[PDB]
């Protein structure tokens, strides 16, 4: 039930275009990683939001986005000249002994491309009406913060 | 002020005794 | 062979035999068998016959509340084993539940989890308190 | 036994036949990039193949070890139900959604409900209701203070 703005469609086509028409991927530590968006989006809205009750459902929510982030990044959110890309990672991240992590690599915009696919890959299972009500809400007031300062990490 | 608010449940418990009128406790407070 | 403490009162008046105007007459609840004073719950009669007394720490299974016309709420029968489903919710905070409910067993992380959004919360009333008292005064200016 | 087209990256290429399911994947249209010449030696169950065999096609194991599962991590239990599609999901190309492409025993289901649920509601609860009605208070001296300044 996902109704989002021109801005990010437009954004996410221009992403399409350069990721298929063109060789072009995005940087290696991807400059800003989601940790940082999801981070001070809780700083902002927790400190906007009012109830103690609210704020658990964003920490929740933002945990929530964060392992799935990692945990299905590798199984949705990739195209092609990015396999290789992963790849690279994983091998890069067996030398140094730790283990390897999504979050903090992969750019904010894969995590927008995890809230794209979101919408059919929820309704594919069972799940509640009104969890999935309360998911999309987070989600679209997650999308209008976004919308703030689209320019902060969706500039070229 | 912080700590008493954090507390109130737990020794709400504690004072309640049974664990069915503490179940009970808590159907009310979720009823409201 | 213990002895029955009323709830509200926290004692037993077993009295003396020798004063039995000390006694204070004792009954169970029907329901959990929490035992309660009969000056404790003010109440004459022992309820030998007719309905089951409930004790007053029961939730009840109807109540009316106000509109501010009224609304009525009923708690669900009991269904037998095969016909009822209990069902586990994924939303923990604001789960809109028909007051129909069951209780789980709550499994040190979750107690300091509780104690900063308190915190944070009542941060931000503070702040919501500050924001809007400026303006009240800077409008008497004007 | 072996599909013409890669399922996952919708092209042609070099394949992996699976034993059950005729689906065949490229070398790293996998959830790893299984390196090509030195694929482990066995009979190559798939994640959908590794899925029906952990839980030996029987529902009850299966949804046994789900509530379990989700038992484990309740800080991201909203997205809990979402973890473990991913583990019966074999990787694929991420197609574009639709949209983006352009520009009766369930009625009397009793709910099992925590006590940290019940106190974070209450404590929501009379939050809400407490500065909805302060503020009501301070909108409506605010509109009394207008109303004789005004008069
Ligand atoms: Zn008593
Ligand atoms: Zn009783
Ligand atoms: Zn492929
Ligand atoms: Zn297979």
């Amino acid at each position: 039930s996902l109704q989002i703005p021109i801005k990010l469609k437009s954004v996410l086509v221009d992403d399409w275009e350069y990721v298929t028409k063109d060789k072009k991927i995005c940087r290696l530590p991807a400059d800003v990683t989601v940790e940082m968006v999801l981070n001070k989006y809780e700083h902002e809205v927790s400190q906007e939001l009012e109830s103690p009750g609210s704020q658990s459902q964003l920490s929740e929510y933002c945990a929530g986005l964060k392992l799935y982030f990692d945990k299905c990044l590798g199984n949705m959110l990739l195209y092609r000249l990015e396999r290789l890309q992963y790849d690279e990672l994983l091998k890069k991240s067996s030398k140094d002994q730790k283990p390897l992590v999504p979050i903090r690599i992969y750019g904010a915009i894969h995590l927008l491309r995890l809230i794209s696919v979101l919408p059919e890959l929820i309704s594919s299972t069972t799940m509640d009406l009104q969890s999935c009500q309360l998911l999309i809400k987070q989600t679209e007031d997650f999308l209008v913060w976004l919308l703030m300062h689209v320019d902060e990490y969706f500039n070229d | 002020s912080l700590n008493e608010e954090v507390t109130f449940f737990e020794k709400a418990k504690r004072y309640i005794g049974n664990k069915h009128l503490y179940t009970e406790f808590l159907k009310i407070l979720n009823l409201y | 062979g213990k002895f029955l403490i009323c709830y509200k009162c926290n004692q037993t008046r077993l009295g003396s035999w020798s004063h039995p105007e000390n006694s204070r007459l004792i009954m169970t609840c029907d329901y959990c068998q929490t035992p309660w004073h009969l000056d404790c719950v003010p109440r004459a009669s022992f309820k030998n016959l007719g309905s089951k007394w409930k004790c007053p720490l029961h939730s009840p299974t109807k109540v009316y509340k106000k509109i501010h016309n009224y609304k009525v709420w009923k708690k669900q029968r009991l269904i037998n084993k095969k016909n009822q489903l209990y069902y586990e919710p994924l939303q923990k905070i604001g789960y809109q539940n028909n007051g129909n409910i069951q209780i789980i067993p709550t499994t040190n992380s979750i107690k300091y989890d509780f104690f900063d959004k308190i915190y944070k919360s009542k941060m931000v009333q503070k702040r919501k308190l500050f924001q809007f008292q400026e303006s009240l005064i800077d409008k008497l200016v004007s | 036994e072996n599909e013409d087209f890669c399922s996952a990256c919708n092209q042609s290429g070099s394949f992996l036949c699976c034993d059950t399911c005729p689906k065949s994947f490229h070398f790293l249209c996998l959830d790893p990039p299984i390196d090509p010449n030195n694929l482990p030696k066995g009979d190559w169950h798939c994640n959908e193949c590794k899925f029906k065999i952990f839980i030996n096609n029987s529902m009850a194991t299966l949804k046994k070890i789900e509530s379990n599962f989700i038992k484990q991590n309740n800080n991201v239990k909203i997205f809990a139900k979402l973890l473990f599609n991913i583990d019966s999901h074999n990787p694929k190309q991420f197609q574009l959604p639709n949209y983006i492409k352009e520009t009766f025993n369930q009625d009397f289901k009793i709910t099992q409900i925590d006590e940290n649920s019940i106190k974070y509601d209450f404590f929501d609860k009379i939050y809400k209701s407490k500065m909805v009605q302060k503020r009501k208070l301070f909108q409506f001296q605010e509109s009394l203070i207008d109303k004789l300044v005004s008069n």
